[PDB]
RNA sequence: UACCCGCAGAAGAAGCACCGGCUAACUCCGUGCCAGCAGCCGCGGUAAUACGGAGGGUGCAAGCGUUAAUCGGAAUUACUGGGCGUAAAGCGCACGCAGGCGGUUUGUUAAGUCAGAUGUGAAAUCCCCGGGCUCAACCUGGGAACUGCAUCUGAUACUGG
RNA sequence: UUAGCUAGUAGGUGGGGUAACGGCUCACCUAGGCGACGAUCCCUAGCUGGUCUGAGAGGAUGACCAGCCACACUGGAACU
């Protein structure tokens, strides 16, 4: 239920920055960015109608790894909500617990926070979740738990996203190893250039 | 400034006594995103030749239309040859749902939530002269308050 | 009070009975136009005073014979 | 033939309106000046007189914008060949609230958004969009 | 006869019980009368559970309506609690 | 086209 | 039994369909209206991205395609929401019962309709806010909904008597 | 491309009958009853709370759950 291709093949076919790495090597210096994979990727294609629905989807799922089962369901509950449908798919996918353990900086791919949270090594106020698609509740606080601390993959993180900027509605904290979750994001808080409203047009139809 | 975009294109000829020259036909539309559509359309032996020639008559031919943040004011029916369009505004957040005659129309005005349906036939253009025309005979509440006199609620 | 119908009289042949028709406006399901719908129900008329086309007033009674489940009140209109 | 007056009154208006005409004339009856009064409190019309007591003849000013149709397009809802009735709550509206919609109850001739403070239904006559 | 008893509604290894009145000639889902309240034999019981109403239960008491044997223990236990 | 028709007979669905 | 402790090492655990357009992705070779392909359009007699194969890619995923069936798209039986001069359609015409409908003014009835209230519309399902099973599916609390029907009190503008 | 159907049939008296009203049954009396708002005949089908589809109106259907009716090799009958 995962993906185990190449993961910057999929940023060569998109031509976006994904956050697939953790951002010691540049993103130009590993494959030419513009490229699309295969024979003939200096060649332009053409992108239709249909296209700017389809490219626009393609990318929020390879972020977050949501197959196509999953995301429909995501579909079926932003619907149902009341207010705006974008920033109820927005509401769905940052309250993950993968990417809530991801954007404090435990684990420096997404590909690695998964795994944190899979292998036994995440607690949820004292509770461990060892699935990564927990829908995380408001005012929450999230720590290691004692055995894991230990790991390596945790003394490597902390200072890949130091460097880096880091979300207001989270707290983190590296001494203790913890972090809490205390409100609901919006849509100005997130990526700004990623448009929401052509993916809910091609579940539309 | 302005937002451009092609709908159409087919490829007509003419017989002549040599046998059939052939042509393209290429309908676009322009827009500034905050109320002014103006549409065009193009004549000529190449497609490059055909689209710009279309858009030189989208400079003109554009029109003003009251908008309500981003949607429309109220439904409104429109009729045509084939063409029966009707358009309903809806709430903050819908996107836009419609064919692919009327995403060209409704996104180069800036129109965000509303919802669409076109009955009866389905040639791309006969659609979008309803839509332009369907906006035209839409009014806004102030001018129906400078026929009815009154800075009451309903402004 | 008691529950208590409407209506007049189509049939008189018959001794201690008479045939007395209900009509009633229906809104259609699908359409909504209201239509005239016919209820020809058996009334007990003791003594036999209803004629043809009496206006008459009608209530509810146990089971009398096959067909028979309503009884007599009075005559609003007799013999116009 | 004549059989529904309200919309041999709605032909008359409508037509005057587009051809530019200054005034029109119509047989009276009660219920029309029902209707033309609500009309001339909502903006759509300006003054209507009465003429004649055995052949009541009833009278229309028109209105105009800059020789621009003010009442752009009228709709009979109900007719003699299919009622049409709604409640307090099912009252439709015109344009989403722009145009008015001519209700008659108990209460008299009102609109819709008159009939929410007075909470009733009834016959819906025209739609005065 | 009127009597009172459970109706085992839950998913499977997740057993749930319906406080209901009904007939004896009616199955455990069968056609019931009315409903009086809840039962949950998995309930952590640090929390809600188990509520009932005595006054709907002794107006068919009164009228003569049998008891279980499992739905009487909750009968002898919501008074030491309440 | 007229409502009253189709009180006699309505539409036939094929 | 779920659950939990402990051990070992990435070790035990990814495929199918498509790639002319619709509809996401392009080249090469073989074949020569033959073989085949195909839901539609229609491809292939000497340069076929459409046949066969290879390379590469795309869409899905422990499932993926195909076939059959229902609705939607279909406003293509059009109440919402279609037409009948020539695209299918106004009987060859007329009388007329039943049926539908009906000018204007007043009074009355309160039938239709509208307002309010009562009773009822089993539970479950769906919807709203919650709770629980590590999560979800699922289970469940209460509310809403069930646009229904019956009765009573009202209003009288319209329809009916 | 089903227009007339029906003599215990429609109603009344009296007797009998069941737990209860009643042509439920019997003798007698009356000739009515039903029906173009579809009687009667033929074919098909368990129904409903619902499910699914659909913006809605509608449309198709009745497996699992629940309610009711019918049936227990075919046909008929009564006892308890
Ligand atoms: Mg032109
Ligand atoms: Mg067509
Ligand atoms: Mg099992
Ligand atoms: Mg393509
Ligand atoms: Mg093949
Ligand atoms: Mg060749
Ligand atoms: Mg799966
Ligand atoms: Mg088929
Ligand atoms: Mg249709
Ligand atoms: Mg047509
Ligand atoms: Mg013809
Ligand atoms: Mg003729
Ligand atoms: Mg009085
Ligand atoms: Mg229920
Ligand atoms: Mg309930
Ligand atoms: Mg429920
Ligand atoms: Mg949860
Ligand atoms: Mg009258
Ligand atoms: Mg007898
Ligand atoms: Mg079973
Ligand atoms: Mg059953």
């Amino acid at each position: 239920a995962r993906y185990l291709g190449p993961k910057l093949k999929l940023s060569r076919r998109e031509g976006t920055d994904l956050f697939l790495k953790s951002g010691v090597r540049a993103i130009d210096t590993k494959c030419k960015i513009e490229q699309a994979p295969g024979q003939h990727g200096a060649r332009k294609p053409r992108l239709s109608d249909y296209g700017v629905q389809l490219r626009e989807k393609q990318k929020v799922r390879r972020i977050y790894g949501v197959l196509e089962r999953q995301f429909r369901n995501y579909y079926k509950e932003a619907a149902r909500l009341k207010g705006n449908t974008g920033e109820n798919l927005l509401a769905l996918l940052e309250g993950r617990l993968d990417n809530v353990v991801y954007r404090m900086g435990f684990g420096a791919t997404r590909a690695e926070a998964r795994q944190l949270v899979s292998h036994k090594a995440i607690m949820v106020n004292g509770r461990v979740v060892n699935i990564a698609s927990y829908q995380v509740s408001p005012n929450d606080v999230v720590s290691i738990r004692e055995k894991a601390k230990k790991q390596s993959r945790v003394k490597a993180a902390l200072e890949l996203a130091e460097q880096r900027e880091k979300p207001t509605w989270l707290e983190v904290d590296a001494g203790k190893m913890e972090g809490t979750f205390k409100r609901k994001p919006e849509r100005s808080d997130l990526s700004a250039d990623i448009n929401e409203h052509l993916i809910v047009e091609l579940y539309s139809k | 400034e302005l937002q451009e975009k092609l709908i159409a294109v087919n490829r007509v000829s003419k017989t002549v006594k040599g046998g059939r020259i052939f042509s393209f036909t290429a309908l676009t539309v322009v827009g500034d995103g905050n109320g002014r559509v103006g549409f065009g359309y193009g004549k000529a032996r190449e497609v490059p030749a055909a689209i710009q020639k279309a858009m030189e008559k989208a400079r003109r031919n554009m029109i003003n239309v009251a908008l309500n943040n981003g949607t429309l004011q109220h439904p409104v029916k429109g009729v045509h040859t084939g063409s029966r369009v009707f358009m309903q505004p809806a709430s903050e957040g819908t996107g836009i749902i419609a064919g692919g005659a009327m995403r060209a129309v409704l996104e180069v005005a800036g129109v965000h939530n509303v919802l669409a349906k076109a009955y009866g036939s389905t040639n791309p253009i006969n659609v979008v002269r309803a839509t332009i025309d369907g906006l035209e005979n839409m009014n806004s509440p102030e001018m129906v308050a400078a026929k009815r006199g009154k800075s009451v609620e309903e402004i | 009070k008691i529950r208590t119908l409407q209506g007049r009289v189509v049939s008189d042949k018959m001794e201690k009975s008479i045939v007395v028709a209900i009509e009633r406006f229906v809104k259609h399901p699908i359409y909504g136009k209201f239509i005239k719908r016919t209820t020809k129900l058996h009334v007990h008329d003791e003594n036999n005073e209803c004629g043809i086309g009496d206006v008459v007033e009608i209530r509810e009674c146990r089971p009398l014979s096959k067909t028979k489940s309503w009884t007599l009140v009075r005559v609003v209109e007799k013999a116009v | 033939s004549m059989q529904d007056p309200i919309a041999d009154m709605l032909t008359r208006i409508r037509n005057g309106q587009a051809a530019n005409k200054a005034a029109v004339t119509m047989p009276s009856s009660k219920l029309k000046v029902a209707i033309a009064n609500v009309l001339k409190e909502e903006g759509f019309i300006e003054d209507f007189k009465v003429e004649g007591d055995t052949k009541p003849e009833l009278e229309l000013t028109l209105k105009y914008f800059q020789g621009k149709a003010v009442v752009e397009s009228i709709q009979r809802v109900s007719r003699p060949g299919l009622r049409i009735y709604k409640r307090k709550d099912e009252l439709p509206k015109v344009m989403a609230g722009l145009g008015i919609a001519v209700v008659s109850t108990s209460k008299g001739v009102m609109t819709d958004r008159a009939a929410r403070q007075a909470g009733l239904g009834g016959e819906i006559i025209c739609y005065v969009a | 006869m009127v009597t009172i008893r459970l109706a085992r509604h839950g998913a499977k290894k997740r057993p749930f019980y319906q406080v209901v009145v009904a007939d004896s000639r009616n199955a455990r889902n069968g056609r019931f009368i009315e409903r009086v309240g809840f039962f949950n034999p998995i309930a952590s019981e640090k929390e809600e559970g188990t509520r009932l109403d005595l006054d709907r239960i002794a107006h068919w008491v009164g009228q003569g309506a049998t008891i279980s044997d499992r739905v009487a223990a909750l009968i002898k236990e919501v008074n030491k609690a309440a | 086209a007229t409502v009253n028709q189709l009180v006699r007979k309505p539409r036939a669905r094929k």
